[PDB]
């Protein structure tokens, strides 16, 4: 760290035994997965005798 | 006395962004309810001196 190497965006300071290049990358992945399942039974029986 | 003094400026920018959302809601009857949203931002910047 002789000459104090520094980026071209001056971000960080890198030695003068590597060079850097600006590969901006990006990847968003939202995954949602929703499963609803739902049911309602009613009976009614009546029976008389009179 | 004879004085001669040149200057050059030059300066170049260049900046592209792109943003791209698809969403998609599909709601029946009270039954099933699926919704997905995909987001995607990309900023790219490019500054060159002389």
């Amino acid at each position: 760290y002789t000459n104090c190497k520094t980026t071209e965006d001056g971000q960080y300071i890198i030695p003068d035994e590597v060079y850097t290049i600006p590969q901006k990358e990006s990847n968003l992945e939202m995954n949602s997965e929703v499963l609803e399942s739902w049911m309602n039974y009613q009976s009614t029986t009546s029976l008389s005798i009179n | 006395q004879e004085d001669h003094v040149r200057s050059s400026f030059l300066l170049d920018n260049q900046n592209s962004q792109n943003t791209v959302t698809a969403s998609a809601g599909i709601a029946f009857l009270n039954i099933v309810n699926f919704k997905v949203e995909t987001d995607y931002i990309s900023q790219t910047s490019l500054t060159k001196d002389y």
